[PDB]
């Protein structure tokens, strides 16, 4: 999207590839996963996302 | 309390909640959930009667 002329360019979408997504790694007993976890909900269910 | 902290002995997490009383069952089961809340789990089925 800030290519000089636009040239390099990608193929398609990531149609023929992983397409994960990106996360808070929390150590494995961690009490804060759920108040992430709803604070991430209430920031994409209001557009701040 | 201390039976969520049987649930620290021998890691049981399937619990099943059977109160004969009301009163003090509403609050034990307030309690229970309260430290469910830190393991994020909820006891199965809760159960009140006469």
């Amino acid at each position: 999207g800030r290519d000089e002329g636009c040239k390099l360019v990608t193929i398609g979408s990531g149609y023929i590839f992983a397409t994960t997504g990106y996360g808070i790694a929390l150590q494995k007993g961690s009490p804060w996963k759920r108040q992430i976890d709803l604070a991430l909900l209430q920031f994409v269910g209001d557009g701040e996302m | 309390s201390v039976w969520f902290e049987m649930m620290r002995v021998y890691n049981w997490n399937h619990i099943i909640l059977l109160v004969s009383d009301d009163h003090e069952g509403r609050a034990a089961q307030k309690r229970l959930e309260t430290l469910l809340e830190e393991r994020e789990s909820k006891a199965e089925k809760v159960l009140q009667f006469d």
